[PDB]
């Protein structure tokens, strides 16, 4: 009906060449290798780890997720998989290494988001 | 190379057209906020130097050597011719 | 020094004159031209006049008509007091 | 082809009416929310634009030669004959 | 440098004189030129005088009128000054 899917992936289109941060793809085999990825990293403090409420002890790890172009993703030959890992090449983030556990149900014309755990 | 400019600056009229046209009407986008939360704004589009662009391209099509005649560059004044 | 007064003061007038008008746009200089009589062939590279003209001109193109005006200094008093300096040295009457 | 380009302007020019009807009557959307949160706003149109475009695309029609019409490019000053 | 200036001067006022108007619209020329009178036959794209003409012009299309000013340094004691300096050198009186 109206143009707003069009509108919808260029506003998409403009915040990843806004936000994003490069990174590297290693696969879990560590077979191929793919680097100047654009990725947008998301991470929120979480304190998690105790069974039920048990009284063990919890450890600090980010609820976290990275966004990819699908556009790019298939540009560069990238078949992303669980435990494939995302590295952060951008100076300061430590070289931070993203393991891909599971991916959201792609809603929309031009982002995959991924469900990931950091490893270092 | 002329003709494959050409083709780059018809492109881009087409897009300018259409933009023009959503622009009268009302339909131009200024802001985009999707269920995601995400946001884009944009600075807004002006009716004169957009067309003032199309006229550009247009030229540029229209000229033998457009990579030329859309920047204009070696511009020189015009004189006049007296009966 | 008042030899370079006329002298500067005339080519001043010239390059005025010279400039008879301005046209600001973001529209390309053939576009413009072409509005203002570039091209057009005169009956009933640059501008062949033919009588007068209305040009249509697009928004943001600020036509400025710049007619030659009347340069100060020389013809007035100024320059006659300096030519009557100078007569005073060589004997002269000022006229 | 003259009339395709023809076709085109006299569809543009129908969704121009309608906007320009909808705005003078104050119903031109510059904005717009849904309940899902996602938005888009519009760059208000302007009624003596959007009524030049409208004489732009009438005039095209009513043409000739359409796309060169619409666009005026081989443009002229306007003379004067004399009694 | 005299003769320069004058001639300077004359195309000057001639480009002055010949944009007697001018439009600026975002409407194409074809409208602007039919509202002035652009193919609008006298009785009781070169637009026929006939007389007295009042056009509608739509908003946003503005018509500035241009009309001949007096272009300036060219018959004014300036230019005396410089046919003094030339005849005293050829000998002459100004008159």
């Amino acid at each position: 009906a109206s143009n707003f899917a069009a509108i919808k992936a260029k506003a998409r289109r403009d915040v990843h060449a806004s936000l994003s941060v490069p990174a590297r793809y290693e696969n879990y085999s560590q077979d191929v290798i793919v680097e100047d990825l654009s990725v947008r990293w998301h991470n929120k403090i979480a304190i998690m780890g105790d069974l039920e409420n048990g009284g063990y002890a919890n450890i600090v790890e980010g609820i976290e997720r990275i966004i990819f172009t699908r556009e790019e993703l298939a540009v560069k030959g990238v078949v992303l998989s669980e435990g494939d890992s995302i590295i952060m090449t951008a100076e300061g983030y430590e070289n931070a290494r993203l393991v891909l556990k599971t991916q959201e149900p792609i809603v929309g014309p031009v982002e995959v988001v991924w469900q990931v755990a950091r490893a270092d | 190379t002329p003709e494959e400019c050409r083709a780059q600056y018809r492109l881009m009229l087409k897009e300018a057209m259409d933009a023009y046209h959503q622009l009268n009407l009302g339909g131009s986008v200024r802001v985009v906020v999707d269920q995601n939360s995400e946001r884009v704004e944009y600075t807004a589009a002006n009716r004169q130097s957009l067309w003032a662009y199309i006229v550009r391209l247009q030229n540029a099509i229209n000229s033998d050597n457009p990579c030329a005649a859309f920047m204009g560059l070696p511009s020189s004044p015009a004189g006049f011719l007296f009966p | 020094m008042t030899r370079n007064f006329q002298e500067v003061t005339l080519q001043n007038a010239i390059v005025n004159a010279t400039y008879a008008a301005a046209i600001e746009s973001e529209l390309p200089s053939d576009v413009v031209f072409n509005q203002m009589g570039m091209g057009q062939t005169p009956f009933g590279k640059n501008i062949a006049i033919d009588g007068a003209k209305i040009p249509h001109l697009f928004p943001g193109t600020k036509l400025k008509m710049q007619p030659a005006g009347t340069p100060g200094g020389v013809g007035t008093d100024y320059e006659e007091s300096l030519l009557r300096n100078i007569a005073a040295s060589l004997g002269l009457s000022y006229e």
